[PDB]
């Protein structure tokens, strides 16, 4: 089915995006190359 | 294999045009060498089907001809060097050819390195590359220098050593056998011979008391497909525009008095190496063809499944895709 | 000046040609320039007057073309690459011209910076050097490299950085001149327009919002033999095969009528712009002069002296100074 493969490509990216928001939230997130995280700076 | 792949090549380069690509073939060359007057023009017009290889006096071969076949409706020739000249009339060409070369190097034994640049158009041909070159010698003859040997030489050796060139091997005989400039290069390219044809030519006019016994038995040094001889066109053959059918005919008579080739008699001919080389020709133009096929599908799938609204490619590359598929499959 | 050039070019040539000597005035040549669909052919070949070069949409001239104008009273054209050849048909020339670039280039539309040599006879030219160049361009075809528009680009530069080389810089009037392609190039190398004549085509299809008034008059961008306005075949007139007089009469009229230019009508056309192109070679003509004579005398001398027999020479050389002597004068 096309609508199978349809539904791949668009329901993939919207939960990777969510699992980064959870990096984030813990001081872990990925970051620039010389850049801090937002949990350092913060303190 | 060489029926089917002709038309086949000729409708792959078509379907490269449309994706806008430079992606070609490479059709691989085959060269013909030999020894001075050797009868090299002869073998390698025999092959072609036409008289068209200028042949003469003394030496023959004067500068090497870079000819490239191409596809196309008419059948003409034109020169790199006379840009725009029509004949239509073959025998006019060979005449044309043969005048270039004595241009420069004059019927005094010749020599020069530069190449005559020939585009012959056929509709029944391959793209390929054939070069005639002048032959290599051991001792100067005319007015030639001592070191004649070492200019022809390299000139041709240039052309020899380009993987899958298909050797028309021309054995001279007023040089010694096992000094065979045809044998050398033959044996350095290819030792196993699925495309070497060891030919020794002029074999009526060797010095009597040499042969070269054991290795034309196939004994010495056994090749698979052995050794088929020839006896080609003799000087007095090229003074007189003796044609191509009838240069076949003296080749009968000295086969059978020679020691060396009589067990070998039904394996002999001009004829017989034919068939050998076209076979080895074909193997190369389908080992590239997977890999761009390949490519082809990557492409495509990426916008599908996001429909990037970009649906031109979907077309261009469906194309591309059935040509190499026919091939492939043979 | 214009009456001076045409006749004394020709008067001074046939001296020559009767001493046997290599001779010339060696008029500088002139280069057509532009983007693709500029009409840069048809601006060269109506001065010329005749249709016979190949004309555009898409890459069509692959190789410039070297073209020398003979005076003569037949008007015809013949190949140097085709011995013997007399065309009579113009048309049957542009096709040839395609058919020799196929020759060197391979027919998968290829390019070769090589020009191909034509001599068009006519009895309306100076004997002159005129080239025709590939027109700059935006997307490959065939086997043509990703970078074609620079390759192309490369190939007139290598005729218009030559000394004395009136570069015809043609911009279509569908385009604002500001963005003109043809215009680019000429101000990079000869800002000042000592070698450059601005030709600006299409006066009747252009844009609103643009005119040629102040240009013509020698002031919104002054260049030294100033501004010569045409109205010359458009893309669909080229692709229609609109003939020569047919263009030359609209083109005329146009000045006459236009408000903008009535008083400087006498200064327009095709009777101007010619002047222009002349004038230029005048210049170099007379200055030349001087070198030919001595040449001559010298050579007379020395055979005599080593008694060759040669005394026809002798009675050639005293008609030459004659014949010099006018021009000089004017």
């Amino acid at each position: 089915e096309d609508e199978n493969e349809k539904m791949f490509f668009l329901i993939d990216k919207v939960n990777a995006f969510n699992q980064d928001i959870t990096a984030l939230m813990q001081g872990e997130e990925t970051v620039g190359e010389e850049d801090i995280r937002l949990f350092t700076r913060l303190r | 294999s060489m029926e089917d792949l002709i038309p086949l090549v000729n409708r792959l380069q078509d379907a490269f045009s449309a994706i806008g690509q430079n992606a070609d073939l490479d059709l691989p060359q085959i060269a013909v060498v030999g020894g001075q007057s050797a009868g090299k023009s002869s073998v390698l017009e025999n092959f072609v089907g036409r008289d068209f290889l200028p042949r003469g006096s003394g030496i023959v071969t004067r500068r090497p001809l870079v000819l490239q076949l191409v596809n196309a409706t008419t059948e003409y020739a034109e020169f790199l060097h006379c840009k725009g000249k029509k004949f239509t009339d073959f025998e006019e060409v060979r005449l044309e050819i043969e005048a270039e070369t004595d241009r420069v190097t004059g019927t005094n034994k010749g020599i020069s390195p530069v190449p005559i640049n020939l585009r012959v158009y056929s509709p029944h041909v391959l793209n390929l590359t054939l070069v005639d070159l002048p032959g290599m010698t051991k001792v100067p003859v005319g007015d030639q220098p001592p070191d004649i040997e070492f200019q022809i030489r390299d000139m041709l050796m240039q052309f020899v050593t380009k993987e899958n060139c298909l050797i028309l091997a021309v054995s001279p005989a007023n040089s010694d056998l096992a000094n065979s400039d045809a044998l050398k290069v033959a044996k350095e390219v290819d030792p196993q011979g699925q495309r070497t044809i060891g030919v020794i030519t002029k074999l009526d006019l060797m010095d009597e008391g040499t042969d070269a016994r054991d290795v034309l038995e196939n004994k010495l040094l056994p090749l698979r497909r052995g050794y088929i001889g020839v006896v080609n066109r003799s000087q007095k053959d090229i003074d007189g525009k003796k044609d191509i059918t009838a240069a076949l005919a003296a080749e009968r008579k000295f086969f059978l008095s020679h020691p060396s080739y009589r067990h070998l008699a039904d394996r002999m001919g001009t004829p017989y190496l034919q068939k050998v080389l076209n076979q080895q020709l074909t193997n190369h133009i389908r080992d590239t063809l997977p890999g761009l096929r390949n490519k082809l599908q990557s492409q495509l799938l990426s916008i599908e499944k996001e429909v990037d609204e970009m649906l031109r490619m979907y077309h261009a590359l469906k194309e591309a895709l059935s040509i190499i598929g026919n091939i492939n499959t043979t």
